[PDB]
């Protein structure tokens, strides 16, 4: 039937249209777009707990405000709190600051006024200060290249350009 | 209950709702074709295993299009006894109203049988054949199950590879009452030993206490006493009105027993139970039709009636489903709600005929 | 001519009724779809939308279903056998289109810019990426969400699983309690009390963040619909120029249905009077969607702004006058030779 | 064995088209209802049918009102109906078209219905189409099978919707032999036709109908000479 | 003008319906297609109309083909038609039916539409129904309406579609004289109908067709003692 065969042509035509169409607004949709260089994740009154390979609590890093960045794996902090754990269940140190930088190695770097206090009452080393200070977590050694001031329970020192780590209190400068 | 006049329009009606019925498939078909079309190509999907994807998702037509056909097809045959002044002389010699109307549903009791009898066996595993047929061609050699996830109460699972019945890379996340995780299982490979239970072999647990101690232990095995059966896993990612009557009660008994909204899932049984209730239904407002409004008017007038009524039915269906559980109300009574409806109206159009 | 006057009569009788049907529909549908996602005013500066898809099935159906019920009726037989012929049909129908054409034309370049504008203004001033229930990925694909209710934004209980590392960061799962969506050349996610867990189920060194609030990524021309039609006829741009070229079929496109439809009207008393009903939909269904997807490949650059829509009109009217010389001597000739061969 | 009619009365459009019809058909008669055309005489024949709601009368079979009931309850009184139109089961043979209304009667066995097969294919000479469906018979056997299924229905009386409409004169007489056959079955046949010549040629009794009321009846003699009858129906000059 | 059809053929659904049948009408003489019901006649009439498309034979007005030729060319030709079911248009006065048939004649004036209008209403007794809508006319005046309708478009011949189809005896007499009317008129008139005693007492010549072909033909006397006539339509005792 020369009627239906051309009904049928129109169907097709038809069908090809309205699918034509619905991926047409598909692409309109289905336009993903990567991407720009900018924070990935982000979040404010954060309390980050770092495990070592053997399951005991390593670290605690209370920020106020964190961004995770993914194409060098650095973390940035504002006015971050680091709480050092010997063992996990002893708070040995706690360092605080108001910008860190955490990065893919865990290296921590602490700038606008640091504070680093010794919750060992006994140890005769109280409290440390200085401007800038890089820390690696899990070695626990810290570099400083500028003004360092140390406050003994009975001796109280102010140098600069330290060396040191919290694994065995060895501190080491000149 | 074998009457001469009950199997005369009988035939009459199955003749025409199976006309109907062919030249109803017949144009979804050819609309499938050119959406296949849209996306040829793809690995080995060349036009066969296109035509062979449409001819598979008949069955599935078959049952979406049945009420709707056998609306048609009794307005057609009925009016076609009708015009001929056969219904006319049955009265006149003694076949009451109320006797067609009893043929009419004694013919819609096979319809019946068939309608459900494919939203059981045939619909169901002919689709999943049809898409399962479709990504393999579509992708030479990449889809049974790669990448499944499930929820079991607080546990969220996700499955690697899926066999008939081994599970392979088995991860496994368990959280407590205040929204924390507590524990974590990892296996290489989970079998399925008996009724509701499974069995990993050399599964790796950790267990979260006090958020300073974090233990994990390297056990041989591990038996995992879940209501997750493999059948309800395997049916996760079918959409539910395609998964059988059967398959829809598991999973709804599944969805209960795992703490779960198993809303949609008994709406889509319920919509499989009442599918037969429709077509009835249907008939009788054809009947209610032939003997109404559309008693001495043309074929054509008869079947774009059909179509309009058939069209508001699905709105209503497509209406009556969300509302119903939406405003907090039965599923089998948002399934069963449109077919009432039409019920009432065949009633009432009948009310003074009959 | 008394005759053709009678034909419009009739004709334009049924028309309006049509229409009263068909703007009754659409003034249901669009009234349910606002009130789902004031309402009024909406509606009433959506409705030159409904009348400019409308007129023309409007005009279409209308002379059909007349025209159906003269041939029924048997008029048209009767003015056949007295010496009427297709002239006078063709004369009341081009007549009739001309009227609908003006009304199309003025709801095409005015009333629907301006209602379209009116909306604009009113819409400037006043005031669904992840769904519920199953494992949802985002339009990255690099995370998994699970997300429990969505009722106004109010009670979530999301879970976020992320198993595959993305440059440097560490594969991960989250679960909070509530959290929203929003969309701005990207899509993100935030969280609201919860806790994120870094890590492997193999391994043990993990790095729970418990966050109060934390966020996430998802993923990542002009109005052409409503602008004064003067200003758009010599702005230069493939999009508009489809815009204008859409306007501008519709108005364009009113005869040519006409002159369509007038042939495929003939019914013998034993067919209906709806007996062409299936033919004439289907007829227009494809006009009208092979007529817009040309617009969206206007509009996307795909096929020049030259050309734009007049194939699909010049195809519409090469049929009109295919079906309209169907009844002339020369093809009634060709069927009787084939006939009689 | 009276079925009869008393003060019938339609209308249609707030306009009355039958305002007073009466006639009366007896067991062993056959009476026609005839007059001008549109006059009044169809819808009245429909009344007494139930194809029509009648508006005021009452319609009597043995002093048995069957006004307010259905046409399938009228039948089960006694009345059958022929209409014009072909109303033979098309798709069903002849046999299945008779045991098909012998099915409608449930007091009767199955070798009853069989038994009444045979009786009536044998009766109006139909046996060798039995096999035959409706479809394919000519206009002088379906009629015959269609006379035979409604006698399977057992009536007492049957109403012929114009049996003598478009029928050729050599078959003019076949069917007044017909309808001989039913009045001398016991049936009482009231026919309304446009042929007056023919009905008047075959009835015994015969009712007009004009300008919506009736204006004669008796024989067909008596109703031949009616003055009104003549300045309304016939004219001065009738051949009968 | 001279009408005619020759060995005349139709087939539905391969059957043949008509197979063999020839006639003609000539300007001045009133010519009557009968036999028996529904075998051939009709379709060969309505092949000669228009509305049903030939298989075989030819068709000529005037030495000229117009077998092809649709409604409307063979109207033009000289050909009119009047069907048996009520063609008046019913939204439309007596006076713009008839005015509405003669605007489409371009070679007449103003003037002369006019005149021919009020002449053809004098002559068919229906001046005082004029302004009257056709859906509110009586049988005969509307057959007068539309009968001078038909005269508008001037034509050569007359096909008339059962014009004695339910008449009243009354009325018989009438469209006797207006066939006999249009036939003095200088018209040729095709009667077909199946009331054999009016249409042989009108026509001039008849042709009878049986089993599809032309069996039959001349004057009244002649097909009425024609034998084979007298045994398949007429019956020996056949009383004009
Ligand atoms: C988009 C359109 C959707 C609707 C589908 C289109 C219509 C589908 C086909 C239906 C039309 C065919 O309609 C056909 O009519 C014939 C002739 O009347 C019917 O034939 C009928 O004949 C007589 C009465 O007429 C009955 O006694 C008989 O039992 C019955 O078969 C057929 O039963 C039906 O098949
Ligand atoms: C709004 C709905 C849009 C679709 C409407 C379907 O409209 C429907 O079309 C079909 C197919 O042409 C018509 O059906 C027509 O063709 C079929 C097939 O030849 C005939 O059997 C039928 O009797 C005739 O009417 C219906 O009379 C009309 O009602
Ligand atoms: C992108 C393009 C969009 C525009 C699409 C235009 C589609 C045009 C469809 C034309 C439809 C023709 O299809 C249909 O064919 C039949 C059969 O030949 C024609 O039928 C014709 O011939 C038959 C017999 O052969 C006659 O009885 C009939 O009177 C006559 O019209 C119809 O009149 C026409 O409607
Ligand atoms: O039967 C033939 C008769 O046709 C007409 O009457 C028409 C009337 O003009 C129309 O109003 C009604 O309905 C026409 C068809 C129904 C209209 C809408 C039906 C619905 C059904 C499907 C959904 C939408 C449309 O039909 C009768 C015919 O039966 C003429 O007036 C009368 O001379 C002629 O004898
Ligand atoms: O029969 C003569 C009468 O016909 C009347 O038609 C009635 C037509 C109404 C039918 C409605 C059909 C629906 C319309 C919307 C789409 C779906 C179908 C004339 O209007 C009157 O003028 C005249 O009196
Ligand atoms: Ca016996
Ligand atoms: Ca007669
Ligand atoms: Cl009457
Ligand atoms: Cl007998
Ligand atoms: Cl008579
Ligand atoms: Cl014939």
């Amino acid at each position: 039937s020369l009627s239906r065969i051309v009904y049928v042509l129109l169907l097709f035509i038809a069908s090809w249209s309205l699918y034509y169409l619905l991926g047409q607004e598909q692409d309109s949709k289905i336009q993903v777009a990567p991407n720009l260089e900018l924070p990935m994740f982000s979040g404010e009154n954060l309390e980050n707990i770092s495990y070592d390979e053997q399951g005991i609590r390593n670290y605690v890093i209370t920020s106020i405000h964190l961004d995770h960045y993914a194409k060098s794996g650095n973390t940035l902090f504002k006015a971050p709190i680091l709480k050092v754990y010997r063992e996990g269940t002893l708070q040995e140190w706690e360092i605080t600051a108001r910008r860190g930088i955490l990065s893919k190695d865990q290296v921590l770097t602490l700038y606008d006024d640091v504070l680093a206090k010794n919750l060992l009452p006994d140890s005769g080393f109280d409290t440390l200060t200085t401007s800038e200070m890089s820390i690696q977590l899990k070695s626990r050694d810290f570099w400083a290249d500028k003004p360092v001031e140390l406050r003994g329970p009975q001796f109280e020192t102010h140098g600069q350009a330290m060396k040191g780590n919290f694994a065995d209190h060895s501190a080491e400068l000149y | 209950m074998f009457k001469i006049l009950d199997w005369y329009i009988g035939r009459t009606i199955v003749a025409t709702t199976a006309l109907v019925l062919v030249t109803f498939v017949g144009l979804s078909g050819i609309i499938k074709y050119v959406e296949q079309l849209r996306k040829v190509g793809e690995g080995s999907y060349d036009l066969l295993q296109a035509l062979l994807f449409v001819v598979l998702s008949i069955p599935r037509d078959v049952e979406m299009f049945f009420p709707m056909a056998a609306l048609l097809g009794a307005l057609i045959g009925l009016g076609a006894l009708a015009s001929s002044s056969e219904l006319v002389v049955m009265q006149a010699a003694g076949f009451s109203k109320l006797d067609i109307g009893l043929s009419v549903l004694k013919t819609a009791i096979p319809l019946m049988i068939i309608v459900t009898l494919l939203g059981e066996w045939g619909a169901p595993q002919a689709q999943k054949m049809a898409r399962d047929m479709r990504a393999f061609a579509t992708s030479g050699g990449a889809i049974v199950r790669t990448g499944v996830w499930a929820r079991d109460a607080n546990d969220f699972i996700f499955i690697a590879k899926v066999e008939n019945e081994h599970l392979y890379g088995l991860n496994l996340w368990r959280f407590d009452e205040n929204k924390k995780l507590s524990t974590v299982i990892f296996s290489e490979q989970v079998d399925y030993v008996a009724n509701n239970e499974w069995l990993m072999k050399d599964a790796v647990l950790t267990r979260l206490v006090n958020d300073i101690e974090i233990s994990k232990e390297s056990l041989p095995e591990y038996r995992w006493r879940t209501s997750l059966a493999p059948d309800k896993l395997a049916v996760v990612t079918v959409k539910p009105e395609e998964l059988s009557l059967t398959g829809l009660s598991d999973y709804v008994h599944y969805l209960k027993a795992s703490e779960q909204d198993s809303s949609r899932y008994e709406l889509a049984l319920w919509r499989k139970v009442t599918q037969p209730i429709s077509i009835a239904v249907m008939m009788l407002m054809a009947l209610s039709f032939i003997f109404g409004p559309l008693r001495s008017v043309t074929m054509g007038a008869r079947i774009l009636s059909g179509v309009i009524a058939g069209f508001s039915f699905y709105i209503s269906s497509e209406f009556f489903g969300p509302l119903s559980l939406v405003y907090g109300l039965p599923p089998l009574f948002g399934a069963l709600a449109p077919s009432l409806v039409f019920l009432a109206i065949a009633l009432g159009l009948l009310g003074r005929k009959l | 001519m008394i005759i053709v006057r009678y034909l419009i009569r009739e004709t334009i009788k049924s028309q309006f009724a049509i229409f009263f049907v068909l703007f009754l529909v659409f003034l249901s549908q669009k009234f349910i779809r606002v009130l789902a996602d004031m309402i009024l005013s909406i509606v009433g500066l959506n409705m030159p939308a409904m009348g400019l898809l409308m007129l023309p099935l409007s005009l279409y159906i209308g002379i059909l279903l007349t025209f159906g019920r003269l041939y029924a009726e048997s008029e048209i037989t009767v003015m056949n056998a007295t010496g009427i012929g297709n002239k006078f049909l063709i004369r009341a129908a081009l007549y009739l289109a001309l009227i609908t054409a003006s009304v199309a034309a003025f709801n095409a370049l005015w009333l629907a810019p301006w209602s379209q504008d009116k909306e604009a203004h009113l819409m400037e001033q006043f005031a669904d990426l992840l769904q519920k229930g199953h494992f949802q990925r985002s339009p990255d694909g690099s995370s998994v969400v699970f997300i429990d209710n969505i009722e106004n934004r109010k009670l979530y209980n999301v879970f976020v699983a992320q198993l595959a590392p993305r440059d440097s960061i560490l594969p991960s799962v989250m679960f909070s309690h509530s959290g929203d969506v929003k969309e701005d050349g990207r899509q993100i996610i935030t969280l609201y009390d919860g806790t994120r867990y870094e890590g492997v189920p193999t391994r043990v060194d993990y790095m729970i963040t418990n966050f109060d609030s934390y966020d996430g990524l998802i993923g990542q021309e002009r109005d052409w619909e409503a602008l004064p039609t003067l200003s758009l006829l010599n702005n230069a741009d493939r999009r508009a120029q489809a815009e204008l070229q859409w306007r501008i079929s519709l108005v364009v496109c009113i005869p040519l249905l006409t002159m369509l439809v007038v042939p495929l009207s003939a019914v013998n008393p034993r067919q209906g009077r709806f007996a062409k009903m299936g033919p004439a939909i289907l007829i227009y269904l494809t006009y009208f969607l092979a007529l817009s997807a040309t617009k969206s490949a206007i509009e996307d650059g795909s096929l020049p702004v030259i050309i734009g829509l007049w194939p699909i009109n010049a195809a519409l009217l090469l049929a009109a006058l295919m079906v309209n010389t169907l009844d002339s001597i020369p093809v009634r000739r060709f069927k009787d030779r084939w006939k009689q061969r | 064995a009276i079925l009869k009619a008393q003060h019938l009365a339609k209308s249609y459009k707030k306009r009355k088209v039958v305002s007073d019809v009466s006639l009366q058909v007896e067991s062993g008669q056959i009476v026609g209802l005839l007059g001008p055309n549109g006059a009044g005489k169809t819808t009245s024949f429909y009344m007494i049918v139930g194809l029509v709601a009648r508006d005021e009368g009452t319609i009597t079979i043995d002093d048995n009102d069957i006004s307010i009931l259905p046409m399938h309850s009228r039948s089960r009184m006694g009345i059958g109906y022929l209409p014009q139109e072909a109303s033979i089961f098309r798709k069903l043979s002849v046999e299945d078209n008779i045991m098909a209304v012998l099915q409608t009667r449930e007091e009767l066995t199955h070798e009853e219905r069989q038994d009444k097969l045979e009786d009536l294919l044998e009766e109006f000479h139909i046996q060798h189409i039995r096999k035959s469906a409706g479809m394919a018979l000519s206009g002088g056997e379906r009629r015959r099978v269609e006379i035979a299924r409604a006698l399977a229905a057992n009536p007492q009386f049957i109403l012929l919707d114009q049996p003598f409409a478009g029928v050729d004169p050599i078959s003019v007489i076949d069917i007044k032999k017909i309808i001989e056959h039913l009045r001398d079955r016991g049936l009482g046949v009231l026919i309304t036709d446009h042929n007056v010549r023919e009905t008047l040629d075959v009835c015994e009794k015969a009712y007009i109908v004009s300008q919506g009321r009736l204006i004669a009846e008796g024989t067909p003699q008596d109703v031949l000479n009616n003055e009104q009858v003549k300045q309304v129906y016939l004219g001065e000059q009738f051949r009968l």
